[PDB]
RNA sequence: CCGGGCACUCUAACGGGACUGCCCGCGAAAGCGGGAGGAAGGAGGGGACGACGUCUGGUCAGCAUGGCCCUUACGGCCUGGGCGACACACGUGCUACAAUGCCCACUACAAAGCGAUGCCACCCGGCAACGGGGAGCUAAUCGCAAAAAGGUGGGCCCAGUUCGGAUUGGGGUCUGCAACCCGACCCCAUGAAGCCGGAAUCGCUAGUAAUCGCGGAUCAGCCAUGCCGCGGUGAAUACG
């Protein structure tokens, strides 16, 4: 019992909020009810569309909502189709107003919850765990990335009795917070339970 | 003090002496943090007991925690079952600490009403060689020269 | 928690008194920050998603 | 030391009933499941059934118990 | 003219102007007895011109907020250490060896959780 | 001391006012 | 000094001695001594004829007291006891009244300790 | 009175915001008292660590809001020419109360 | 308060500054002892941070979830009641048993927070809780606000008391639809045990223990003496 979030860690120096604006007493609880209900819509529908990050930003009823994504041809959609509904549904709920906005993320295999996507996909098909593991690890390496790590939950493989995984490759030092240490959680709901799965992955010094 | 000397802590000097015994007695008056009525408790018992007698409550202060300090006690020592009590000698600086806290606690076992007056009643009396405080001195010395049989555990 | 015991957020409570503040997303019963309308475990989770701006690791 | 302070609080459940049964004269066991309410003068006289919780207990109401509640002679515990 | 010493000592700031003069030390609009009454401790504030042998030769004003009346006393002690190194700096050859010029840097520690008080833990009975 | 409700330590430790605790 | 239904303070302030009485605490003390236009702070020896008939005066009939005031609770008591009331019922097996808990340290109402197995 | 009341989560932010305000105002206007630093209000919240205790567990968290104020002295053109709407900061929050 | 000014304290953003660098000593080295200089040193003080794993540790009663049971029914609404029960037992605490104390006037010094019907200066009424009126503060400007121990003055005189406030009778305010079960608070009266605690056992090595008040979150209200922070004064001792 330890090893608390490493990006809540993060969040001062060598890391950002997905959500970056000010308000007071009287608004800040539905407008982040509001950011919840954006975020849940985007993990709703865009979940295999290969999106990384959710950044919204406010000025003043000016939402900036930014998706990054490692395949924007499904965001856009071919002659930008795609960018009308979901981009109207969007402020179908919400009356502010909002206009979207895409953003390219290269390497899906460096971006630590991207990876975390992959390998719990490969586990809700019921792929030996561990070959998906160090195959994560390599991609990650294999371009950069000066570390990387991957931890899967029990029940692996549908065994009955829970157990822990494990090949981490290159030096992920979670403690010390000095270098853009990225993290990725991702929920495999098969039949024998649920998998966890966090990729941690180390790039930077400074 | 497993792995280091513990360093003794240098008490501040005194605003009306100049004396480093007189703040550590006033340290030994002194409960719930208050250094100020402890300081007030000690110099009007420094007015009562230089007025009372005619006599610097500077030396009489000194005779008398040095008519209190032991040379001899006792500690207890496990040897072959149950322990047994084997004199020994004291450190300077224990013969210090021992001396001031008999003296608080036999000037607050005395019947006088006011604190100052306690104070400065408790050391005439050590100054003179009499009173509580020598008394539980002189207990503590009996310890030694009784149990003295045993004086082949020292350690 | 349950969904019928948010009934508080229709809120016409028959009567004042009976508003307790219910955290949004997972629904707590007991223990609800009415700055963030959230509950500790929420909030905790949500904090360390980042999706609270100015929250930091608190440390003095 | 109790204490409701202006326009002593009687719920118009049994209020509007008592003082429209006290006009055709004394009436037997009435239906009380509202021990919030005070209990005021017209009230002596009549028998009172109280809901403990679980049962339905009847209470003669005089004149030396006008100042309490309904309820004070309804025990919700049952011990010894 | 007039020299100034600022010092601090455990929450508390004591603006101290040094001039020449009888000896006459005044606070906030009071006398330094006066805004300091039956306080045992009260000497050791003008103690620093003692191994100067002000006070007589010299003639102050002092400005003092925040604390307790003790801290405002260490204070006024090291504002004017500072005050007599800047009107006379060979003083500080009889002002270190007192240790008149070091800032007393013992603050009240912050309290934890799980604790009473920042150490005190709560007590356990039968374990 | 602070348990006795009618004296001004015990209001102050309660933090109410009164008759032997007036405001100002 | 006789000032009410038998009641002989001595050798004390005034207003402290008249706590001793049973109706007076220390507040009714002082009023006494307010509207009485007696010194407080006078020993008991030192009162006057005139101040301990003036003080009996004021005392004795504006407030009920001891005897009367004993058998007033008492019967007060009884009073909310003869009816079925559930304070009179607390009254009753002695326990306590003001709503406080039962489970553990009700000594005062409930006398000594009486420890039965377990 | 110009006052321009300055707020936010992020510090650099603020700096940010308010030196590009003052570097615009100070090719026009005057002697300008410039950027000014609030006092900030924190607002701290525990939370017990583990749902389902481990009471002696918590951790907690603090924001706080950061407040700059400007005060220039007597603009007139030249410095609302660069002002109307020319700022990169999102976080930033700005007032102006006259 | 004004004119005015930033030097000062301050507020808050970036920096400087400590590295065994200088010297003596010892040593093969790291390093150790001592000294100067310095605000500060040998990790300057305090946090945030808790390794591979362990105990089949903890909660599916936060959430999410794999299986097994429920369906005019475990689901669902509402009223009342309950989680507050008492012949007992332990855990954690609060207040105390007093004279280094209690109470009464008078007066001085904190930091951290909170407040748009929310905090509520001020006038009036009331012994009071509180009510009426009403100014200001979108709060380094207003308000909570008084800090408390302390200082001087006074009374108490070793006594179950001017210690201690439990219990109980009566009167009354307030939030609230509503205080019988079962709220806080004010006033009068009642004024219990307790006069430093058996075996045993706990916390703390420096601003620490001890003591003193203040604020906060949750919350209409509050059974908070809890919890989480803040500063005031300020120890004793470590042979080993
Ligand atoms: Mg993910
Ligand atoms: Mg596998
Ligand atoms: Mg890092
Ligand atoms: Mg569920
Ligand atoms: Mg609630
Ligand atoms: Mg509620
Ligand atoms: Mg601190
Ligand atoms: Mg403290
Ligand atoms: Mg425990
Ligand atoms: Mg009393
Ligand atoms: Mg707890
Ligand atoms: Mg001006
Ligand atoms: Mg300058
Ligand atoms: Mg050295
Ligand atoms: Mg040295
Ligand atoms: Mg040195
Ligand atoms: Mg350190
Ligand atoms: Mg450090
Ligand atoms: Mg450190
Ligand atoms: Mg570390
Ligand atoms: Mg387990
Ligand atoms: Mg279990
Ligand atoms: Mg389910
Ligand atoms: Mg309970
Ligand atoms: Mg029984
Ligand atoms: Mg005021
Ligand atoms: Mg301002
Ligand atoms: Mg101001
Ligand atoms: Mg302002
Ligand atoms: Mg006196
Ligand atoms: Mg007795
Ligand atoms: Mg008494
Ligand atoms: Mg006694
Ligand atoms: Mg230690
Ligand atoms: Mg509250
Ligand atoms: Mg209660
Ligand atoms: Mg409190
Ligand atoms: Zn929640």
């Amino acid at each position: 019992g330890n090893k608390i979030h490493p990006i809540g860690f993060r969040l001062g120096i060598t890391r950002d909020w997905e959500s970056r604006w000010y308000a007071g007493k009287k608004q800040y609880r539905h407008l982040l009810l509001e950011d919840q209900r954006i975020r849940g819509l985007l993990e709703k529908e865009l979940y295999s569309a290969g999106l990384a990050r959710v950044d919204i930003e406010r000025a003043a009823d000016n939402v900036a909502v930014t998706v990054h994504v490692a395949k924007p041809g499904v965001v856009i959609g071919r002659g930008g189709e795609r960018i009308r509904v979901l981009r109207e549904e969007l402020a179908k709920l919400t009356g502010k107003n909002v206009a979207l906005n895409v953003q390219e993320v290269q390497n899906p295999n460096l971006s630590a919850p991207l990876v975390a996507q992959r390998v719990a996909e490969q586990i809700e098909r019921r792929f030996a765990v561990r070959r998906a593991i160090k195959q994560a690890v390599q991609r990650v390496m294999e371009s950069g990335a000066k570390g990387a790590k991957v931890i899967v939950s029990g029940r692996i493989g549908g065994a009955e009795q829970a157990r822990t995984e494990w090949a981490a490759q290159g030096r992920v030092p979670l403690h010390t917070l000095r270098a853009n240490i990225d993290y990725g959680f991702a929920l495999a709901r098969t039949t024998y339970g649920v998998l966890g799965v966090k990729a941690y992955i180390f790039l930077g010094e400074v | 003090a497993r792995r280091r000397r513990a360093e003794v802590r240098q008490l501040q000097p005194d605003l009306v002496y100049g004396d480093v015994l007189v703040t550590a007695f006033i340290n030994k008056i002194m409960r719930d943090g208050k250094k100020n009525l402890a300081a007030r408790i000690f110099y009007d018992a420094c007015k009562i007991i230089q007025e009372k007698t005619g006599q610097e409550p500077l030396k009489v202060f000194k005779q008398a925690v040095e008519n209190v300090k032991p040379r001899m006690e006792v500690r207890s020592r496990r040897v072959g079952g149950a322990n047994y009590q084997v004199p020994m000698e004291v450190s300077p600086r224990r013969q210090q600490s021992l001396a001031l806290r008999w003296l608080v606690q036999a000037a607050n076992q005395r019947p006088e009403r006011r604190a100052a007056v306690r104070i400065a009643h408790e050391l005439m009396d050590a100054a003179e060689g009499k009173g509580g405080a020598v008394k539980k001195k002189e207990d503590v010395e009996r310890m030694a020269e009784a149990n003295r049989a045993y004086a082949h555990y020292r350690w | 928690a349950r969904k019928a015991l948010i009934e508080k957020a229709k809120r016409t409570p028959k009567f004042k008194v009976r508003a307790y503040t219910r955290c949004v997303r997972c629904g707590r019963a007991r223990s609800v920050y009415r700055f963030f309308g959230l509950c500790r475990i929420c909030l905790r989770e949500l904090a360390h998603k980042g999706q609270l701006p100015g929250v930091r690791k608190a440390s003095w | 030391p109790r204490s409701l302070k202006k326009g002593v609080f009687v719920d118009d459940h049994l209020l509007e009933k008592v003082l429209e049964l006290n006009a055709k004269g004394e009436k037997r066991l009435i239906k009380t499941w509202s021990r919030r309410s005070t209990i005021v003068p017209e009230m002596v006289g009549h028998t009172i059934a109280v809901y403990n919780g679980k049962q339905h207990v009847p209470v003669y109401i005089t004149e030396n118990m006008v100042g309490h509640k309904l309820g004070e002679f309804a025990p919700t515990r049952t011990y010894r | 003219e007039q020299y100034y010493g600022t010092g601090r000592r455990k929450e508390a700031v004591a603006r101290v102007f040094l001039r020449p003069g009888n000896g006459k030390v005044t606070v906030n609009g009071q006398d330094f007895n006066e805004y300091f009454q039956g306080l045992v401790r009260a000497v050791a504030a003008l103690e620093p011109l003692r191994a100067v042998d002000a006070l007589g030769h010299f003639d102050a004003y002092i400005t003092v907020r925040g604390g307790g009346k003790s801290g405002q006393i260490d204070a006024i002690k090291l504002g004017i250490a500072r005050a007599l190194v800047q009107y006379n700096p060979d003083y500080r050859a009889k002002l270190k060896p007192l240790g008149f010029l070091t800032r007393d840097a013992r603050v009240v520690e912050r309290k934890k959780y799980g604790k009473h008080k920042a150490r005190r833990a709560p007590q356990y009975s039968k374990r | 001391g602070k348990g006795d409700r009618r004296t001004r330590r015990g209001k102050i430790w309660r933090g109410t006012y009164g008759k032997y605790r007036p405001r100002k | 000094a006789r000032i009410a239904g038998v009641e002989i303070p001595r050798n004390k302030r005034v207003d402290v001695a008249l706590t001793y009485i049973y109706g007076i605490g220390k507040a009714r003390a002082k009023e006494a001594l307010e509207k009485t236009g007696i010194n407080p702070a006078t020993r008991v020896k030192d009162l006057t004829e005139a101040e301990v008939v003036r003080l009996r005066e004021y005392v004795e009939n504006t407030w009920k007291l001891e005897g009367e005031l004993r058998a007033e609770v008492a019967a007060n008591i009884k009073r909310l006891m003869d009816i079925g009331c559930y304070r009179g019922l607390r009254h009753r097996r002695g326990l306590p009244v003001r709503g406080q808990r039962t489970r553990t340290n009700a000594r005062t109402r409930k006398g000594p300790r009486k420890t039965v197995a377990g | 009175k110009i006052r321009i009341k300055l707020r936010g989560f992020d510090h650099k932010t603020l700096d940010a915001s308010a030196q590009k305000i003052v570097e615009a105002a100070r090719r026009s206007g005057a002697q300008v008292s410039g950027p000014i630093p609030l006092p900030t209000r924190v607002r701290r919240f525990t939370v017990i660590r583990g749902p389902f205790k481990h009471k002696d567990s918590r951790e907690h968290f603090e924001l706080r809001t950061h407040n700059r104020l400007v005060d220039i002295i007597n603009p007139n053109r030249k410095t609302i020419e660069q002002l109307m709407t020319l700022d990169l900061p999102t976080g930033v929050e700005i007032e102006i109360k006259t």
